[PDB]
């Protein structure tokens, strides 16, 4: 079964979701994020010393 | 088949602050008829559990 | 002899879907006087125990 939701991107944060299957019984996921790094591309163009 | 049947559930609450942690408790009432383990959630975006 | 006799029964419901497998459940309520093995039914043709 395929699911489909948003979290919000900041460091030590609980959120939570669901599945309501059918039959079953219901599930309940927890989402947190630890880390989050960035980064640029990059080419040289000259140097001084 | 290890899914337990709750009913008659009546929630109230004691005590609360706004405040920037775990400050609000509430106790929950149900009949039960077999042991295991349930799930939980608030389906609104104004308190999360 | 081995007959119980069972009184004041109430029924209430919990589950639904259609769908095309036992996906009702409904728990019962009864005050006994006597342990042994009773029979059921509903007597209509809109579900089937």
């Amino acid at each position: 079964y395929e699911h489909t939701a948003v979290i919000p991107n900041q460091v030590g944060f609980p959120y939570k979701a669901h599945v309501a299957r059918e039959g079953y019984s219901p599930l309940t996921l927890q989402m947190q994020v630890v880390e989050t790094s960035l980064e640029p591309t990059l080419n040289l163009e000259y140097i001084t010393c | 088949t290890d899914a337990p049947i709750i009913s008659e559930l009546l929630c109230t609450v004691s005590t609360c602050t706004h405040s920037s942690d775990f400050g609000g408790v509430a106790v929950l009432s149900y009949k039960v008829e077999k042991a295991g383990r349930c799930d939980v959630h608030s389906h609104s975006n104004v308190a999360v559990l």
